[PDB]
């Protein structure tokens, strides 16, 4: 069947833009209906990696599962998330993905952070990321409590290592700072590891799924 | 904050190179995800890019520019330059230095300047540079005219721009209208400043213009008085 | 290459009023399109951001709209410091392109000029040039027709015009007549005036001196 995003792109959808929620829900799909134009996708400005191959590879697909890889409320015991952002509001209030997490210090720290997730499913899991790009040092201390800071991701398929490039950008729904978003497909029996000092938007949901209609 | 200025030539004869320089201050020029550019405004017309240079020596240029176009940057001046070659007449243009910040999501590389400078102007002509003589503009003896009366200056023949003029050293501003200048027949530049005051005053009160011409060095105070 | 075609060229607006300026690009370009606020002799700004984006310190009566091959600039209510040239700026291609430019100005009532006519100085006379200036002060709009008689005789050929910009505080313009002779020449005749025809003038004004006699 099709896939209908109402007014949000691929990118909308896929990461849990607020306004993007009210979909009704499918578990299989043959082609993505999207407007020319959506207007709810990147509710946080930055830009977002491999973005048409991703489009492509969920086209079309057979099962699509969403699954909670680093449950929220029990995960993360040394550090905090953001309570929301204005330019990804929701009935008037702050709010982000629902597919991500913004995870900043806690008691004025950020500890080191290092988690992983092994692909018992037997079907392919997509997870998705992403990495903060504050507009000054002062944001970057204010959230993260260090000047620099690392984040890396690795697989068996995937392997990368980010570093926060502080500037000040135009801004883009008022945002001078930026969030550029990863993603990749973890194999059955594969495990992807999560590594961070700071400035990492974790997932928070993935999804097991079998891409192509047969 | 970030300040950007630009110093270079106000003047360069064809067939030579033009030299320009940006002196940032504010932000180190060594980033790699600021990106420096250079635009120019030819007279009478719009804006025209000529190109950018990332630290990481990636550079692009105007191709209407063909191949008269250098960028470099001076890590220890915190600058950034502009070389053009064989420069002709259609240089001649206000050159604008700016900054922009590396935004794949929503810009192409270093293709959105988003901090300019001011700008500065570059002549090109074989002429000669030239300082201006200073005339005064008397208010006339028939006076009551209106309650108010004008008064101003003439500079005349220099090269080549800009001047500068102000009124009291600055003191007067308010009636003040300083004209742009006009390129007369002979290939020199004229302007003129004037100011309306009360007739009240012309006999009480003192009037100076006060002209600058850097080009030429010539700085001019010029007494104006009833005639 | 990618060609930026705007409209209008320039216009006239009352204060409080709505102004729409367009930019279409020879090419999609989806937002990949900035515009930006020109004084004559000040720092170009960036006022809207990939089509939409207001940037800080720029007032919510600017706005941006659009995607792909017609895009938007509105100000909603026109005020004094947006008198200026505006300029939209594609992002899509490697040459960098700019509209022509929409130069805004204020439309304001028909005013009269002030006239005064400058006898050349003897100072100049001196050097064996004379020049003759007459002033048209605070007018609008700017149109306006400056005839020099010399005796009684048209003049042609022998002058040049010079306008002021706008003014800040009446929207009024200013104008200068300067009419080049030979001293020599200037020495053969008496009657020298500056005639004046503008739209708040009920007949023509003319200023004139008598060389020799103030
Ligand atoms: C969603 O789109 C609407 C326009 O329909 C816009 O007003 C809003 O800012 C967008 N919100 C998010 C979170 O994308
Ligand atoms: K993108
Ligand atoms: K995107
Ligand atoms: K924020
Ligand atoms: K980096
Ligand atoms: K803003
Ligand atoms: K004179
Ligand atoms: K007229």
């Amino acid at each position: 069947a099709p896939l209908q995003l109402g007014n949000c792109s691929v990118a909308g959808w896929i990461l849990g833009n607020p306004e993007c929620e009210l979909l009704i829900s499918r578990e299989s799909w043959s082609y993505i209906v999207e407007k020319p134009n959506p207007e709810n996708g990147t509710c946080f400005p930055g830009h977002f990696a491999d973005y048409e191959e991703l489009r492509e590879q969920l086209s079309s697909v057979s099962s699509f599962e969403r699954f909670e890889i680093f449950p929220k409320e029990s995960s993360w015991p040394n550090h905090e998330a953001s309570l929301g952002v204005s330019s990804c509001s929701h009935n008037g209030e702050s709010s982000f993905y629902k597919n991500l997490l913004w995870l900043i210090g806690k008691n004025s720290t950020y500890p080191n952070l290092s988690k992983s997730y092994a692909n018992n499913k037997e079907k392919e899991v997509l997870v998705l990321w992403g990495v903060h790009h504050p507009p000054d040092a002062a944001e970057q201390t204010k959230l993260y409590h260090k000047p620099t800071a690392y984040v890396s991701v690795v697989s068996s398929h995937y392997s990368r290592k980010f570093t926060p490039r502080i500037a000040t950008r135009s801004k883009v729904r008022g945002q001078s700072g930026r969030i550029n978003y990863y993603w990749t497909l973890l194999e059955p029996g594969d495990t992807i590891i999560f590594e961070a000092n700071g400035n990492l938007i974790a997932p928070r949901y993935a999804f097991a799924l079998s891409r192509g209609s047969g | 904050q970030v300040q950007l200025e630009e110093s270079g030539p106000g003047l360069v004869k064809p067939s030579e190179t033009l030299s320009l320089t940006c002196s940032v201050s504010g932000v180190s020029v060594t980033s790699d995800i600021y990106y420096w550019t250079w635009i120019r405004q030819p007279p009478g017309k719009g804006l025209e890019w000529i190109g950018y240079i990332f630290y990481n020596g990636d550079t692009n240029y105007n191709p209407s520019l063909k191949s008269r176009v250098t960028m470099s940057i001076d890590t220890s001046k915190n600058e950034f330059s502009l070389r053009l070659t064989s420069v002709t007449a259609a240089d001649t243009a206000v050159y604008f230095c700016a900054r922009g910040t590396e935004d794949l999501g929503y810009c192409s590389s270093g293709s959105c300047p988003n901090h300019w400078g001011q700008g500065t102007l570059v002549t090109v002509s074989s002429a000669s540079t030239k300082g201006p003589s200073v005339f005064p503009l008397a208010p006339s003896s028939k006076s009551t005219s209106g309650g108010t009366a004008a008064l101003g200056c003439l500079v005349k023949d220099y090269f080549p721009e800009p001047v500068t003029v102000s009124w009291n050293s600055g003191a007067l501003t308010s009636g003040v209208h300083t004209f742009p200048a006009v390129l007369q027949s002979s290939g020199l530049y004229s302007l003129s400043s004037v100011v309306t005051v009360p007739s009240s005053s012309l006999g009480t009160q003192t009037y100076i213009c006060n002209v600058n011409h850097k080009p030429s060095n010539t700085k001019v105070d010029k007494r104006v008085e009833p005639k | 290459d990618i060609v930026m075609t705007q409209s209008p060229s320039s216009l006239s607006a009352s204060i409080g009023d709505r102004v729409t300026i367009t930019c279409r690009p020879s090419q999609n370009i989806r937002s990949f399109l900035n515009w930006f606020q020109h004084k004559p002799g000040k720092a170009p700004k960036l006022l809207i951001y990939a089509a939409s984006n207001l940037q800080s310190g720029v007032p919510s009566r600017f706005s941006g709209s659009g995607s792909g091959t017609e895009f938007t600039l509105t100000i909603r209510s026109l005020q004094p410091e947006d008198f200026a040239t505006y300029y939209c700026q594609q992002s899509y291609n490697t040459p960098p392109t700019f509209g022509q430019g929409t130069k805004v100005e204020i439309k304001r009532t028909v005013a009269a000029p002030s006239v005064f006519i400058f006898p050349p100085s003897d100072e100049q006379l001196k050097s064996g040039t004379a020049s003759v200036v007459c002033l048209l002060n605070n007018f609008y709009p700017r149109e306006a027709k400056v005839q020099w008689k010399v005796d009684n005789a048209l003049q042609s050929g022998n002058s040049q015009e010079s306008v002021t910009e706008q003014d800040s505080k009446d929207s009024t313009y200013s104008l200068s007549s300067t009419l080049t002779l030979s001293k020599a020449d200037y020495e053969k005749h008496k009657v020298y005036a500056c005639e004046v025809t503008h739209q708040g003038l009920s007949s023509p004004v003319t200023k004139s001196f008598n060389r020799g006699e103030c």
